[PDB]
């Protein structure tokens, strides 16, 4: 006796918490007199989920639910089956769970509403209905509905101090059978509104931090009126909203269940982005005036990346918060951060122990007898990295090294990240668990190419060996693609750029030798592979009839190493033009910027570009050669408007 | 091509000017009057700055472009694909930008200044400055087109996003449209009916300089309410044809929750594919629509609400002869021989020996509670300067014995409302109506169009439209309500749009007192139903309302009775005022009705609201809470724009005790709530056909 025919249970409760925002404050007494300092905190209450052991274990979540705002948990559920919502109190005022679909409630001289009203705190209770169709998605798509839940004790008083739930549904064969819900596309719920407080929790809440600020008339009316008014989606006044990891070119669906008082009719906008909707057809829009209590879901799509926003175009409630940026990426790049190639300098790193010269300054193929990697010991080790800034990470790679006979690797690690060390996230991911347990290798040269996606962001990435072979240790070159989805190869190496587009000055040709620019690309090899001018002057130049304009995030350089006398290029300059007649040197912090690069030839090196140049034509001139003036190379950029 | 526009921002001053009329077109004009300079009894003016025209650079400065506009920033129509280009020259003091809202960008367009990792020359045109003229760019995307289900042209606009607030209010916006491929094809040769309304709330008293301490500059004080930028009936342009229709392009705007509704003293509007006539419009929306324009003359397109009228928003729209280019009781029910099923099509006219008399009404009979209960008691229980509970008002009755018939009697399961009245399309109504009250009142239907007192299309000697006048002193008048299709349901709408009627002795006031009723409208011809004797079928009606007795012609006749002291009572203060403002919700307050809905009782609720203004949330919360279908099925929801309406299918498979959602601040525990039942047993029908009657 063991099969299955549809049903879903969800563990959830209503706890209280602390609420604020901000990310820019003032020092102990950086102004000995008096200025800022404070931090408006609040005692609201939302919905949490787990298993049964109340607190300790395992009231927990996080990850793709970052954006969850105060909001309870995404209580999904296909159709026809049954919603099992077990609920436990966890605070003052006996609140109560509820949704318009608490339907199919027995009846028999009782009261399915005059009785199930409120539940005294401490005490717990469950609700459990059937997924009738007279409440769900229709033949006219938009695969999942958008219902809603919140307490029906006072009806509002509740609602204000947080405590709000987005119950959606979908239809039959639609949601990742077992462990998961949908994914065919991505789902996000943004609850717009206007929090007023006072008309909310009560006592202590409205009593945290007291006195009277600059230019006051009275209290309980002319006091800090619109101050206690939070204008935000999921409660993130000002562009504070978290979890919006997009996905350029992946159909998306938003659930915008608004609600509030009678002013909350926020006409939402999606910073440069249209979309569709249904109500018996493909009616399309670019705005939506969620009426307090509405719900409607919508289906859009990001054609391009970068960071954008969303906000109640109602000048006021906007110019007062309510607005957020949704960082979208270009799954098409996942370029290596360069932990093998120089770039990432030994500088950036750290762990907790060198455990024998084996250390952070070593990682990924670096070969040298037996001092070619990092290593550790028994302790609950850990290694961290600092990209020098924040970036997106499509994933990492991993290896090992053998010491004499016996070999060393790792078998399972957990990843932690953040953007200042101060904060720290124990990365979950798709698969269940209070954390994402990954998988190592099992020998030197493993290469367990894992892959966050849910892609991650931060500046700092840590790795914590949970299991290993005799001795923890590793190498790596984790890769990402960065903030505004850029930094990826452009022709040159991929040979995706006609060697007729690369013109240039001196092009010494010979009876064997033939260094025509046509052969001047990174890693490239072959006969007379690289570029060499007629004769090595301190000026010269190489051209790239880019054709279509472009946004350049930087350039990589090299140098061949021919017949017992290799040669690179140390110093140099770069131009820029809008055709082969006008040029604009790249000055920096002041006059020209002497670009420093190459200390050898058996490797490539790259220059940043604080202020990204962007032209349909690029020239380059070297300065401090070596033996001669050879050069092989490629650039770095990401498409952008043209024919203008 | 892929057409390129050149926009400016010339800081000019606004008129809101008078005259209106016409102007005499093609070869020899003369805009009206020209009486010289001195005080033209003055016309206040403010100074703003709005996007503009220009073919390259030029100087210019003055009045409006194409009469019906001027203000409204330059309209930008476009096909799909063929990309558009701009180039704004900030010939103004405001640094303002230009947005887009509804298309492709590149960061080279979303005029903003927020944390968007990108740096200058990405945030360059994302915010210009004085004298500086910067160029703009964006494309028309396939992902941006219509929906083969959407009209051919989407109402969209733009503006300078550098802080909406202290911007918009000066004139930062224009019209933006996108439509199905090769479209410069038929617009460039036929439809001179490319008109675009622009309902706006210019708060010109927020955008230019400050002071406040009650002689060269320019500003005065506060609020506005306009359209395309005009007011008090003014605003030139706006002219449609006869047999042909028109297409409306609207654009909300007010930089604040301040809403604004709007009918057409002359029509019904077409959005989606639903008759709605009201343009339920929000603080910033892009609603398109149209109008099969029968009739002729001029109609007061205007904002219908509260204090938005004298403040403007009203604007005339004319029509004209267009050219033509062709190539204890109960026991009765008879019976004889059944003719199987019996067809017999076409319409028939309804009869209604109905009238309107006086009577005192009360919103009881429920629990009491003095002193303490300072809420659920300031009303139902009277005091030294309170009367509540019962007031003397006047409704509509079907009357059972006047000199001209009857056919009535009624349950309380439908309050003060007026005896409902179906209306099949084509069908016609005969409402033999007669006063029987003190002050003469009237009765007109708000949803129909052909309302001429049968026998003759004339009018009480001197007069214009029965509404505004034809009061009846205790007289008796015969009415005829004929029903075209224009007056009723499309396809996309569930057949049976709710509606209503009432007096127009003035155009509103009487009402409050008590005169009101529903008036459905529907259509079909497949297989109907009915009943017999005192048994109906479509009695599912509900309507919430704000009845301010403080305005009913019977405040004195009411008071001098129910009030202790004669008339010693106070004049009028927030005190008792609000203590004499009971809230109907079908005229009953807090609790009553509880209705008779059964189990699986497939329901069909016809609902609406009246009284005072303010959108409204409203729902069912019972032994199922309940959902319904306004096309799609919907949650704790129902947002009717007051003095407006929509019905709703409510298949009832729920239960009992239905908190009937008013879901709105004070309104909730002030009075509304209500409940619903959950019966069982009693039913009949017949196997395969019709028979029970
Ligand atoms: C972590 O979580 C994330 C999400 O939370 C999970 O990642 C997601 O995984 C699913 C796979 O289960 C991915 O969905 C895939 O979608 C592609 C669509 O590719 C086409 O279209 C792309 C744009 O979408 C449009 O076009 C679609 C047309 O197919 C249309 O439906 C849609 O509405 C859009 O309009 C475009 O970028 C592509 O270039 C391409 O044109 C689909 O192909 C995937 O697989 C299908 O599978 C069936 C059956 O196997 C095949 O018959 C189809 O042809 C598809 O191809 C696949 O199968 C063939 C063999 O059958 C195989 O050879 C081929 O390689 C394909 O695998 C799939 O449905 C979704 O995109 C991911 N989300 C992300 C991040 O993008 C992770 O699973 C989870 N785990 C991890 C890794 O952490
Ligand atoms: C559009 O039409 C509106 C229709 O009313 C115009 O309103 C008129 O506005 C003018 C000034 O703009 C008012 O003129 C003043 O009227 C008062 C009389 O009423 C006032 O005083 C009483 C005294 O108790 C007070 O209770 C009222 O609230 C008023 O404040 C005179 O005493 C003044 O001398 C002055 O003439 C008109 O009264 C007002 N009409 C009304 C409503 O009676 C509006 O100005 C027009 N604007 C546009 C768009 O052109
Ligand atoms: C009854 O309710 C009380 C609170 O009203 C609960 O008390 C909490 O108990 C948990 C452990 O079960 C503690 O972690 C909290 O600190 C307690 N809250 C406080 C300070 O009151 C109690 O658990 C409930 N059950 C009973 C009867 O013990
Ligand atoms: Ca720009
Ligand atoms: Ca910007
Ligand atoms: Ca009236
Ligand atoms: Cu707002
Ligand atoms: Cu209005």
């Amino acid at each position: 006796r063991s099969f299955q025919k549809k049903t879903r249970h969800y563990f959830i409760a209503a706890v209280e918490r602390l609420w604020d925002y901000g990310m820019s404050s003032s020092p102990h007494v950086l102004r000995n007199r008096a200025q800022s300092g404070s931090v408006p905190q609040f005692k609201k209450v939302v919905f949490q989920e787990f298993t049964d052991g109340s607190f300790t274990q395992p009231l927990y979540r996080g990850e793709l639910n970052e954006h969850l705002g105060l909001l309870g948990p995404y209580i999904r559920a296909e159709v026809e089956d049954n919603i099992m919502v077990t609920f436990r109190n966890q605070a003052s005022r006996p609140y109560s769970f509820y949704s318009s679909l608490i339907s199919y409630e027995e009846d028999q001289r009782q009261g399915a509403e005059p009785r199930k009203n409120f539940v005294k705190p401490n005490e717990t209770k469950t609700y459990f209905w059937k997924v009738q169709h007279h409440m769900a998605p229709t033949k006219d798509e938009f695969d999942c509905k958008a219902w809603a839940y919140s307490s029906d004790v006072d009806l509002e008083k509740d609602v204000h101090s947080g405590l709000i739930g987005p119950l959606l549904v979908c239809h039959t064969n639609t949601l990742n059978p077992a462990h998961g819900r949908q994914v065919t596309v991505q789902e996000f719920a943004l609850f717009f509104t206007i929090f007023d407080e006072t008309k909310s929790w009560y006592f202590t809440e409205n009593m945290e931090r007291n006195c009277r600020a600059p230019c006051n008339i009275q209290m309980e009316d002319p006091t800090f009126k619109e101050n206690y008014r939070f204008h935000a989606i999921n409660g993130y006044i000002m562009d504070t909203l978290p979890g919006l990891v997009m996905a350029q070119d992946q159909r998306i669906r938003w659930y915008l269940l608004s609600m509030g008082s009678n002013e909350n009719i926020h006409s939402i906008h999606f910073s440069g982005h249209v979309f569709t909707v249904r109500k018996k057809e493909e009616y399309k829009m670019a705005l939506y005036n969620l009426y307090p209590g509405v719900f409607e879901t919508v289906e859009m799509l990001p054609s391009k990346a970068g960071i954008w926003r969303v906000e109640c175009l109602i000048g006021e409630h906007l110019h007062a918060g309510m607005s957020t940026l949704f960082l979208v990426y270009s799954n098409k790049c996942q370029t290596p951060l360069g932990m093998a190639s120089g770039h990432i300098r030994d500088f950036q790193i750290t762990a907790s122990g060198q455990y024998g010269q084996w250390a952070p300054k070593l990682a990924r193929l670096h070969y040298s007898g037996s001092i070619n990697a990092w290593s550790t010991k028994e302790p609950f080790s850990w290694i961290k990295v600092d990209l020098l800034a924040p970036m997106i990470i499509h994933g990492i790679k991993t290896q090992g090294a053998r010491q004499k006979f016996s070999s060393l690797y790792i078998s399972q690690f957990i990843i932690m990240y953040s953007l200042d060390g101060k904060k720290w996230q124990t990365y979950r991911g798709n698969s269940t668990g209070t954390l994402m347990v990954f998988f190592g290798n099992v020998d030197s040269s493993g290469i367990k190419h894992n892959i966050f996606n849910p892609p991650i962001i931060a500046r700092y990435i840590r790795l914590h060996p949970t299991h290993y072979s005799i001795r923890s240790t590793l190498r790596m070159e984790l890769m990402g693609c960065d903030l505004n989805s850029c930094s990826m190869p452009l022709g040159m190496e991929s040979k995706a750029i006609s060697d007729a587009q690369i013109t240039a000055s001196s092009y010494f040709t010979n009876m064997f030798a033939t260094w025509s620019p046509s052969k001047a690309r990174l890693h490239l090899q072959g006969r007379s592979n690289a570029w060499r001018p007629q004769v090595n002057n301190p000026k010269e130049w190489l051209q790239v009839d880019f054709q279509k304009t472009m946004k350049v995030t930087g350039v990589t350089t090299q140098g061949v190493k021919s017949l017992l006398t290799s040669m690179y290029v140390k110093e140099f300059l770069i131009s820029s033009s809008q055709d082969g007649h006008q040029w604009t040197l790249f000055f920096q912090n002041g006059k020209v910027k002497v670009f420093q690069g190459n200390q050898d030839s058996f490797t490539p090196v790259v220059n940043s570009l604080d202020p990204p140049l962007l032209t349909r034509y690029l020239r380059i001139h070297p300065q401090s050669w070596v033996h001669q003036i050879a050069l092989r190379m490629e650039v770095l950029g990401c498409e952008a408007q043209d024919l203008y | 091509a892929t057409r390129r526009y050149y926009l400016g921002a010339v800081e000019l001053s606004w008129d809101y000017m008078q005259s209106d009329l016409g102007e005499l077109p093609v070869d020899a004009r003369f805009p009206p009057r020209v009486p010289k300079s001195f005080p033209f009894n003055t016309s206040v003016v403010y100074k703003k700055t709005l996007f503009v025209e220009f073919t390259d650079h030029l100087f210019n400065i003055a009045k409006p472009r194409p009469p019906w506009m001027g203000l409204l920033g330059p309209t930008i129509q476009a096909e799909v694909y063929d990309t558009v280009v701009i180039t704004l020259k900030n010939m103004a003091s405001h640094p303002v930008s230009l947005h887009a809202v509804g298309v492709s960008y590149w960061k080279a367009s979303e005029g903003a200044e927020y944390d968007d990792q990108t740096s200058q020359r990405e945030k360059e045109d994302d915010k210009v400055f004085p004298g500086g003229s910067h160029t703009y760019v964006w494309q028309v995307l396939k992902e941006n087109g219509p929906m083969a289900s959407d009209p051919l042209c989407l109402t969209y606009s733009y503006l300078s996003h550098v802080d909406l607030v202290k911007d918009l209010n000066s004139g930062l916006i224009g019209a933006l449209l996108v439509c199905r491929e090769g479209s410069l094809a038929k617009e460039k040769t036929q439809t001179l009916h490319k008109f675009i309304l622009l309902f706006a709330v210019f708060d010109e008293g927020k955008s230019w300089h400050s002071e406040t301490k009650n002689a060269a500059s320019a500003r005065a004080w506060p609020k506005m309410h306009t359209v395309n930028g005009y007011v008090n009936r003014s605003l030139p342009g706006l002219i449609g044809c006869h047999r042909k229709s028109v297409y409306w392009h609207v654009i909300g705007m007010g930089t604040t929750p301040e809403v604004h509704s709007i009918f057409l003293e002359g029509h019904t509007f077409l959005v989606r594919n639903h008759r709605q006539a009201s343009l339920e419009i929000s603080p910033i929306t892009f609603l398109t629509a149209q109008t099969l324009l029968m009739d002729l003359g001029q109609f007061l397109l205007f904002c219908h609400i509260s204090s938005h009228q004298h403040d403007g928003m009203e604007a005339y729209v004319k029509v004209d002869s267009c050219p033509e280019e062709p190539q204890f009781d109960d026991d009765n029910s008879p019976s004889f021989i059944q003719i199987r099923s019996v067809a017999k099509k076409h319409p028939k006219t309804w009869v209604h020996y109905i009238a309107a008399e006086e009577e005192d009404w009360d919103y009881a009979p429920l629990v009491l509670a003095p002193d303490d209960r300072s809420y659920k008691s300031q009303y139902l229980n009277n005091g030294p300067q309170r009367i509540g509970r019962k007031y003397k008002k006047v409704r509509f009755m079907a009357y059972t014995d006047e000199t001209f018939k009857t056919r009535e009697a009624i349950q309380h399961e439908s309050g003060i409302l007026g005896p409902l009245l179906y209306g099949e399309v084509g069908d016609t109504l005969l409402i033999i109506f007669k006063n029987q009250a003190s002050r003469p009142y009237n009765i007109y239907p708000h949803g129909i169009t052909d309302v001429r007192p049968l026998y003759s299309r004339r009018l009480p000697k001197g007069v214009k439209h029965l509404k505004d006048f034809p009061i009846l002193p205790g007289e008796i008048f015969k009415y005829k309500w004929t029903v075209t299709v224009e007056d009723g349901p499309t396809k996309s709408d569930p057949r049976c749009l709710t509606r209503y009627y009432s007096s127009f002795v003035n155009m509103e006031r009487d009402l409050a007192s008590g005169l009101i009723g529903p008036l459905l409208i529907c259509y079909k011809e497949s297989v109907d139903q009915r009943g017999n004797q005192i048994m109906s079928d479509k009695r599912n009606v509900i309507l919430f309302s704000v009845f301010d007795e403080n305005r009913s012609w019977y405040l004195t006749e009411n008071i001098q009775r129910f009030l202790p002291n004669p008339a010693g009572v106070q004049l009028e203060d927030p005190e008792f005022q609000a203590s004499n403002i009971m809230h109907s919700i079908n005229g009953y307050v807090f609790d009553s009705l509880q209705l008779s809905v059964c189990l699986h009782e497939v329901a069909y609720w016809y609902i609406l609201s009246i009284g005072a203004q303010t959108d409204f949330l409203s729902v069912f919360f019972s032994g199922y809470t309940f959902k319904h279908k306004m096309v799609y099925e919907d949650t704790l929801t129902l947002f009717p724009f007051s003095g407006e309406t929509v019905f709703m299918s409510m298949e009832n498979p729920g239960l009992w005790i239905l908190g009937c959602h008013n879901s709105d601040f004070r309104n909730r525990g002030m009075t509304a709530l209500l409940k619903v039942s959950s019966c069982d047993k009693n039913t009949g029908d017949y196997y395969e056909d019709s028979y029970e009657d």
